[PDB]
């Protein structure tokens, strides 16, 4: 609200390279975080003795700390390509529930509920669309590698280790040694010198 | 599930196993997994499958 | 210097540009366009301001007026003789006239370029241009000269970086307290060419432009760098990079 | 005209007692009113009753003319060439029926032996016609024959089941339930080759609407022109502006061949032969002084000095006939020997008459199709221009591809009508065609008798045409109109399948798998597939949407043309409007005149729809506040859902604030006193919860008495809608955040959706997984199982209601177990996506 | 200045033309109806009551066409390539002839333009009369031209010519008689309401990898839940 | 553009020795005097001038799903007014129905 409040008075002034969108964005996003001491509330409420939500994350059996605090404590920013929600509905209006030029930063995908408390519609609305970008790049993580692997393949796979630990294609030599060190990757143990 | 057998319906013009559980035939050992196979040495794997139990014969050249 | 690296060309500076078929006019009894014709006034301070700037012989009947962003040149903190004498040094076949960089608004910073006789000798390879299609493109040769920055990079950061060194006691130190410039686009010769820059140590991430300029054996450890960065922290072993 | 009906105060609405729960009585109204389906049995028996016969009495009056090849006698020399001419005059449309091989007369075919037997749910066609034949002499005499066919079957075609034409229509639930069908399912499917298909709903773009694309082409600009009808036929226009610097204007048609003219050769068939009137259909002023004007102006005119080496020997022709004679050429593809008819002064003004007359109609056929409209269209061209170069000035931004605001949804009645016209021409229209050449050239034309012609019509239309009809409408439902095969995994399958809407470059390709700030309300935020290329493609209607039919445009046209407010399009100028600021009106993109206030008519209009006695309540009524422009849409396609009006105190508010004003004024020291506080509210109490429940409140008197209204993605722009009941409770009193509607929250999720319980405590990813999975379980997968013969589908015992229920299960059967379920490692067993199950 | 309609004007072209007058009033009017209507003037429309009609354009269009067409005589020495038109005409002359015919020849479009712009908006009934009698005065006037005498009998020939084109170009906008068919000879010849032949194409119509395509992916059908994200 | 006196139509437009003369495909020919000597033309930030956005700051007062907020008109001393942000720059509008505006329009 205090940088809404710069801006409405015009005191916002961007840095050279910026223009004052880009610096007032730059600016909603870096005080949309949440804070470290976000999770004092949050071990204030857990038995870390006996909480199985809480040991599974300490342990790495699964699940992180923006699990835990999505669960327990909220959501924050939904950030899609490192930006907030745009405005794509008409010119200025991010949803059919927030007015055109809104200020408030719940138009622009801050979800302040968690998912114990349930989310109102447009926050559902706006996790709706962060995650529909994980099932999108999902379906092409499997066909734009499928592009990518095949290509790098059939450019590699002529390279094969000779009797000299040369890598040639056919005679025609790519490494002087392979690796350079003439050992498999299997077979390697890091040591500190 | 499927596992099928040592023999079945082939196909007519290339001599490999027909497609799928449906057609009664065999199973595909794909692009990648020659690829995964090649990687690991593993030629005689390759012969058995591939040429044993796909489609193998015996070609005479001049 | 991250600022002064930045490439502000002439036509970034610009709200609008007017080509207008006219000649020099000492006095005021020659033609100009109607909506310009109060340009005129700003002229004569001109003349009475630059006497050492005459207008020569060879002016042609074309000239290119401008009108200054003066948004632009507050944010980008760009100054109107910047502006003019990068324009006179690198445009030598034209004549610059400008009002005063005032300060108060609705009163417009103009710039009005008047071309002469040699640039319409100088086409001569395509001889089915008329003078239109040469004064056009002389305009778009205008709006194209680098103000300030050097050209290909769009925006340039500073940056924190860490790196080691050996004391005087022969001791490995990683010394945190070290500013770098990363730059948004690439031009290796560019910052080369600058002396704020040091030379032996730019770090280009574009393997076409490390090739080009260092060579064959710079462009591989330029691959190795690059996939390094796309793989990440789980990335492969280093000999599959190699 | 001034609304008439006021409401009590706002004041005096004491809805303080509403829960969140009552707030559902409201979706309950909207799906009983709207069903879940019906809108596909309404678009059908649209079709059926007054879509098909329109097409076949409007759309296909055949006209033809065949050179006599009969050279036997001395009139015969004389006859030159034979004139075939021929309407339809009676369409008909029964239910189906069978033969039932007894050589009786036919009985009625109900669903389930088509079912078994594997036979086609197909209804008869009768067809009545008028045919006139002329033959044509060298001398210039003609003879015509006219002869008129009694009624006969064509063909059949296919009834979806449980429309007006299923003959589970004349029958109760019981007897549904006793003839092998599903007594609880709506239908809404085809029975074709013992298969049931679903017409699935397409999307499409809104008709009568410039979209604009970038793209030798810098920019695109596309109308599709539809003269008034879902069934009407559609001319597309695409302005190009090239990087020659030229434009030009390619009309699509059934007549014209994607040919590319130049703009102003378009202006000068009609008579505007002039330059500076051509420039002024564009920039509407030629003494304009803004900086747009210079900008169009300057595009304009390099694009006239462009050569087109296609159009150049008319290219400065200022005679209108010449450019008209020219484009006959290009256009009639029985001219191929040019030259050979100019010495004929009659050829000559049949080929302009025949251009003419095609030009008036594929033109913008939804301005006018007549020749009084011609100087209209050119008015309405040079608006098209204008607008597709404020992009190509970087004012304004291309079309958004994914909004719905520019979309529309088509059902079975729409895309069969699209099906039927392009197999009614290939198998009707040719095979009589055909026939009626093989009589004149085995037979002399003075001969012929009307039971030759008659015997002769009949005869072409065999076994071998008859099948075609029906079959190419079977292979267009199976093949997919856009359908597909109705998979009964349970029952919240089919009705989802049944709600599907479906459509016909990577960053395109991601662009449209997203869920789009316009789908809140109408398109299921989370119905999508989770895995594979389709996911984000297959689209579900939410909860209380619907799919509007075409209004009584006629209606509203008269009464927006005899509205003191509006002057009429012919009799304003161009100066005139951009002058004196005037505001286009358009009704279904047709622009018939101008108003000085367009939010005082938009907001007049709908005060009329709330009354719903002059406006009819499923009017579009759309205000472009950036341009000036108000919009009537009533065609079919448009996705409708009721929202809650909310009502509030803004005029009484603002008295006060001024009578405070001029107390503080005049010093007083108690201004403050006479501020009275803001308030808005939603007229819908707990007892109209309590009266929906009770059966004796529906969702039309809702709207009758002005509570709801219904909103289109359109519309919705003009809309500042609550997304709760709490959240306008939240802002009753606040001043600067006004609603115009409120919103019940569940309406944003589709009925597949519905099922999660809790959803929105979840992560929204996860419940997308749901509505995959909750039409993948099993459960009982139709009431009518042992009457099937189905392939691969599972009928399971059990079922039970959730103990944790959801709205979705008022709807559809709950598919599954209340099993009791540990949360435990046990042995390791159940990890990673493992279960340990209970043996007994 | 207050302008009326002159009716004799019409009178007196159209005896020179030698035709009826009802086709002079009838310019722009003549589609849809057969010739024999028009020359006795049957059928009609009634004066036009919109500024949106048609009619008006028509007859502004054989307005600028005469003096599009006058203004090339008048500038025959400025074409590198007169048009067919003025060749034939002036063929029989020296160039210092040729380059005349600018200072001998009347301005005939002294105030059209500006006239039929206002009358448009104002009267749609006055300026389809307005136009007709312009047309008919242009030609009065350089037919009753009698100075210098070897102007005299070219300049008259070409307004014969040039109004004749008018009303002929406007004839064949009219309906036709009766021809034989197969002239343009494709042996089938449709009318504009025909359906018959209509492109099947344009009704079931609105009016490079692919990202998501698993095609370097050799990976069974039966097998794509591997895929599945869980 | 230039429009011929008889024809109508776009004159095309010839430099010769200092003058601009409009030559038409009819043979008529004429000179400009002042309003003819303008060859091209380009302005910038098209999508955020004054121009674009006139009828829709003329409109905001009335859009009910335009963002208002707590401040008093000067004009009309009613007590909400409208707020608009335009541009790259942001440029925050305050206005009123009565016609305030700030940023004095
Ligand atoms: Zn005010």
């Amino acid at each position: 609200e205090e940088i809404n409040n710069r801006l409405l008075h015009g005191d916002i002034m961007p840095p050279i390279g910026l223009t004052t969108h880009d610096f007032y964005e730059k600016l909603q996003l870096n005080a949309l975080k949440f804070p470290d001491r976000i999770l004092k509330p949050i071990m204030n409420s857990i038995n870390p003795e006996t909480n199985g939500l809480f040991q599974m994350v300490a342990t790495g059996a699964k699940g992180s700390n923006p699990n835990m605090i999505h669960i327990m404590a909220g959501i924050g920013q939904i950030e899609i390509n490192t930006q907030r929600i745009q405005p794509q509905f008409s010119f200025g209006r991010t949803l059919v529930y927030y007015p055109r030029f809104a200020l408030e930063a719940q138009a622009y995908g801050f979800i302040c509920n968690s998912y114990i408390a349930g989310l109102t519609s447009p926050e559902f609305i706006f996790g709706e669309m962060n995650g529909r970008f994980d099932l999108i790049n999902k379906a092409l993580s499997t066909s734009s590698t499928g592009y990518a692997n095949r290509k790098a393949i059939f450019g590699l796979q002529s390279c094969i280790v000779d009797y000299y630990r040369r890598v040639s294609i056919d005679t025609r030599l790519v490494q002087q040694l392979y690796g350079e060190d003439g050992l498999d990757a299997r077979q390697l143990e890091t040591v500190r010198f | 599930r499927y596992a099928v057998a040592s023999y079945g319906p082939t196909d007519a013009l290339t001599g490999q196993p027909l497609d799928g559980k449906r057609s009664h035939g065999g199973l595909r050992l794909g692009e990648m997994e020659h690829w995964v196979l090649t990687a690991q040495g593993a030629m005689q794997t390759i012969i058995e499958k591939s040429h044993d139990d796909s489609d193998g014969c015996i070609s005479y050249i001049c | 210097i991250a600022n002064s690296i930045e490439l502000i060309t002439f036509e970034r500076l610009i709200l609008q540009w007017h080509l207008l078929y006219e000649t020099y006019s000492s006095t005021k009894k020659n033609v100009m366009y109607p909506d310009f014709a109060s340009d005129v006034e700003w002229m004569t301070d001109f003349l009475e301001n630059h006497p050492l700037l005459q207008p020569p012989e060879d002016i042609a009947n074309w000239c290119i007026r401008l009108e200054l962003n003066k948004t632009t040149m507050i944010l980008k903190s760009i100054s109107l003789e910047s502006i003019i004498n990068s324009l006179r040094a690198k445009h030598p076949n034209t004549y610059i006239m400008h009002s005063v960089e005032n300060t108060a608004s609705g009163i417009p910073i103009i710039i009005r370029i008047y071309l002469r006789e040699s640039a319409f000798r100088r086409s001569t390879n395509t001889r089915m241009a008329t003078d239109e299609k040469i004064a056009v493109n002389v305009v778009d040769k205008l709006l194209n000269s680098t103000i300030r920055g050097i050209p290909g990079i769009k925006n340039a950061n500073v940056v924190k970086l860490m790196r080691h060194r050996v004391d005087a006691q022969g001791k490995l130190v990683r010394l945190d307290n070290i500013y770098a410039i990363k730059t948004n686009g690439t031009n290796i010769f560019g910052a080369m060419l600058d002396d704020n820059i040091d030379p032996y140590t730019i770090v280009s991430s574009s393997i076409g432009d490390t090739m080009e300029l260092y060579g064959i054996e710079a462009a591989r450890q330029k691959i190795i760098s690059e996939i390094r960065t796309v793989m990440g922290d789980k990335g492969p072993n280093h000999r599959h990079l190699l | 005209l001034r609304p008439q009906i006021t409401y009590g105060p706002i004041e005096t609405v004491d809805n303080e007692e509403l829960t969140e729960a009552d707030m559902l009585s409201f979706i309950s109204a909207a799906v009983n009113s709207t069903g879940l389906i019906g809108y596909n049995i309404k678009s059908f028996d649209d079709l059926m009753d007054n879509g098909i016969p329109q097409i076949v009495k409007q759309m296909f009056n055949v006209d033809i003319t065949y050179k006599d090849q009969r050279d036997h006698t001395e009139i015969d020399k004389l006859r030159e060439s034979v004139q075939i001419q021929f309407n339809f005059t009676d369409v008909n449309i029964e239910r189906p029926q069978h033969r039932n091989y007894s050589q009786g007369n036919k009985i009625n075919l109900l669903p389930n032996k088509a079912r078994l037997c594997g036979l086609s749910y197909s209804g008869p066609v009768n067809l009545a016609a008028e045919v006139i034949l002329t033959a044509h002499y060298s001398n210039g005499r003609q003879e015509v024959k006219r002869a008129s066919i009694p009624p006969f079957q064509v063909s059949t075609f296919p009834i979806m089941r449980g429309s007006n034409r299923c003959h589970t229509h004349h029958l109760s639930k019981t007897a549904k339930k006793e003839i092998g069908e599903d007594p609880n399912e709506p239908g809404g499917y085809f029975i074709a080759r013992g298969g049931e298909w679903v017409v699935d709903l397409l999307e499409n773009i809104r008709f009568n609407t410039l979209h604009i694309h970038y793209h030798n082409e810098i920019i695109r600009g596309e109308f599709i022109s539809q003269p008034g009808g879902a069934f009407e036929n559609s001319s597309q226009i695409i302005i190009r502006y090239m990087t020659t610097g030229a434009i030009t204007i390619e009309i699509n048609s059934t007549k014209f061949s994607k040919l590319r003219i130049p703009w102003y050769l378009i202006f000068r068939m009609f008579g505007m032969t002039g330059d500076d009137s051509i420039i002024e259909q564009v920039v509407f002023d030629l003494e304009s002084n803004s900086l747009v004007n210079t900008f169009m102006i300057e595009i304009l005119e390099k694009s006239i000095h462009v050569l087109d080496p296609i159009f150049q020997p008319v290219q400065h022709e200022l005679n209108r006939e010449k450019i008209i004679q020219f484009l006959s050429e290009k256009v009639s593809k029985f001219v191929s020997n040019p030259s050979a008819y100019k010495s004929d002064e009659n050829a000559v003004q049949y080929l302009n008459e025949r251009q003419l007359t095609i030009l008036d109609k594929i033109l913008l056929p939804h301005m006018g199709q007549t020749a009084d409209t011609r100087v209209r269209k050119l008015r309405f061209l040079g608006l098209l221009i204008h607008k597709i170069l404020l992009v190509i000035m970087n004012v304004f931004p291309p079309t958004d591809r994914d909004s719905y605001r520019t979309k529309r949804v088509h059902g079975s009645g729409v895309s069969l009508a699209k099906a039927f016209k392009a197999i009614f021409n290939t198998s009707v229209i040719a095979p009589i065609i055909n026939g009626f050449k093989e009589l004149l050239k085995q037979t002399a034309f003075e001969e012929l008798t009307q039971r030759n012609i008659i015997e002769a019509f009949s005869a072409a239309l065999s076994k071998n045409t008859a099948s075609d009809l029906n079959r190419s409408m079977e292979q267009s439902i199976i093949s997919g109109v856009s359908t597909q095969s109705l998979e009964r995994k349970n029952l919240l399958n089919t009705i989802s399948a049944l709600r599907t809407v479906n459509t016909h470059q990577t960053e395109r390709a991601d662009m449209m798998r997203r869920v789009h700030a316009s789908y809140p309300g109408y398109i299921c935020v989370a119905q999508s597939a989770d895995t594979g290329e389709k996911v984000g493609m297959s689209k579900q209607l939410a909860i209380t949407a619907n799919v509007c039919t075409a209004g009584e445009v006629l209606s509203l046209k008269q009464r927006l043309l005899s509205d003191p407010a509006i002057q009429q399009l012919a009799d304003v100028s161009n100066k005139d409007i951009v002058r004196k600021g005037l505001a286009r009106v358009f009704i279904n993109g047709e622009w018939i005149g101008c108003c000085t206030n367009a939010f005082e008519l938009a907001q007049r209009y709908r005060m009329l729809r709330r009354e719903g006695k002059v406006v009819h309540p499923h009017t579009t009524i759309y205000w472009d506040s950036m341009v000036d422009e108000v919009e009537f849409w009533l065609d079919v396609g448009r996705l409708t859902r009721p929202l809650l009006i909310v009502d509030n105190n803004i005029e009484k508010y603002n008295q006060a604030c001024y009578k405070a004003a001029e107390a503080r004024k005049k010093g007083d020291k108690d201004w403050e006193k006479h501020k009275i506080p803001f308030i808005q509210n939603t007229r819908f109490t707990p007892q109209m919860a309590k009266d929906i429940l009770a059966g004796t409140l529906t969702l039309e008197d809702l709207v009758a008495q002005g509570i709801c209204e219904f909103i289109t993605p359109e519309e919705a722009e003009n809309c500042l809608v609550a997304f709760s009941i709490i959240e306008l409770r939240k802002h009753k009193h606040d001043v600067t955040r006004r609603f115009t509607h409120v919103d019940v929250p569940q309406a944003i999720l589709g009925l597949a959706a519905l099922v999660s319980p809790y959803a929105n405590c979840t992560q929204p990813a996860r419940v997308t997984y749901e509505t995959n999975q909750g039409r993948q379980t099993g459960g009982w997968y139709c009431f009518s199982w042992p009457y099937r013969v189905d392939m691969n589908r599972f009928f399971q015992f059990y079922n039970e209601m959730p103990l944790v229920k959801t709205i979705a299960h008022n709807y559809v059967i709950p598919n599954g177990l209340n099993t009791i379920v540990a949360y435990m490692i046990y042995g390791g067993y159940n990890q990673e996506d493992s279960v340990i199950v209970s043996q007994s | 200045e207050p302008w009326t309609f002159d009716y004799g004007k019409i009178i007196k072209t159209a005896k020179i033309l030698d035709i009826s007058p009802a086709v002079i009033e009838a310019i722009g009017a003549m589609e849809g109806r057969s010739y024999a209507d028009i020359r006795e003037g049957q059928g009609a429309p009634p004066p036009p009551t919109s500024m949106d009609d048609p009619r008006l354009m028509a007859v502004d269009s054989a307005v600028r066409i005469f003096l599009y067409n006058y203004n090339c005589l008048r500038h025959v020495s400025t074409f590198n390539k007169p048009p067919i038109h003025v060749e034939r005409l002036v063929k029989h002359l020296s160039y210092e002839e040729k380059e005349d015919l600018e200072k001998v020849l009347p301005n005939v479009v002294n105030e059209y333009h500006t006239t039929f712009k206002h009358l448009r908006v104002t009267d749609p009934a006055s300026a389809l009369l307005y136009s007709i009698e312009f047309l008919c005065i242009s030609f009065l006037t350089l037919y009753e031209i009698k100075e210098p005498s070897w102007v005299v009998n070219i300049v008259r020939e070409f307004a014969l010519t040039e109004l004749n084109t008018i009303i002929q170009s406007e004839k064949l906008l009219s309906k036709p008689g009766a021809f034989n068919f197969m002239i343009f000879g494709e042996d089938f010849v449709c009318s504009g309401e025909d359906s018959s032949m209509d492109d099947i194409s344009a009704y079931s119509s609105p009016g490079l990898d692919d990202p998501f395509s698993i095609e370097d992916v050799d990976i069974s059908l039966d097998v794509l839940d591997n895929l599945a994200p869980q | 553009m230039k429009i011929c006196k008889a024809c109508s139509s776009c004159m095309v437009r010839t430099y010769v020795d200092g003058n601009i003369i409009f030559r038409c495909s009819c043979g008529e020919s004429v000179q400009g005097d002042s309003q003819n000597l303008l060859v091209s033309s380009k302005v910038y930030h098209t999508g955020e001038m004054e121009d674009k956005y006139k009828i829709f700051i003329k409109n905001a007062p009335f859009d009910p799903t335009n963002c208002q907020i707590k401040k008093d008109c000067p004009n009309c001393h009613l007590d909400y007014l409208t707020q608009i942000c335009i541009g790259s720059q942001k440029i925050i509008i305050l206005v009123c129905r009565c016609g305030y505006m700030s940023n004095r329009g």
